[PDB]
């Protein structure tokens, strides 16, 4: 019952706040690509000098 | 580069890993080198769905 109530509350909040499940997954996931991205490369290039 | 993997593509595009693996096996492609392989995999996935 605790798990069911947690799921109900989270889904209700997501529906109210207009956030899709994919967006919240991207927000709170622990997994990462592990490959350096162009944004990080640009940040390093601009930050080194 | 040539570091794109089936698991990464499945996680990014929101599909299931089993479906992507089966489509890759069926289409005869073992490495996602060019856009053609990705297109073939997606076509197989869509027809299956």
């Amino acid at each position: 019952p605790r798990l069911v109530i947690w799921l109900y509350q989270v889904t209700q909040w997501l529906t109210e706040a207009e956030i899709t499940t994919e967006a919240i997954w991207l927000l709170c996931t622990p997994e990462f690509s592990g490959n350096i991205s162009p944004e990080i490369s640009n940040l390093l290039n601009n930050l080194r000098p | 580069q040539q570091t794109l993997t089936a698991d990464r593509l499945a996680s990014v595009m929101g599909l299931d890993i089993s479906m992507v693996t089966q489509a890759m096996v069926s289409a005869g492609v073992n490495q996602l080198q060019c856009w053609q392989d990705i297109n073939t995999v997606l076509q197989w996935i869509d027809v299956a769905s």
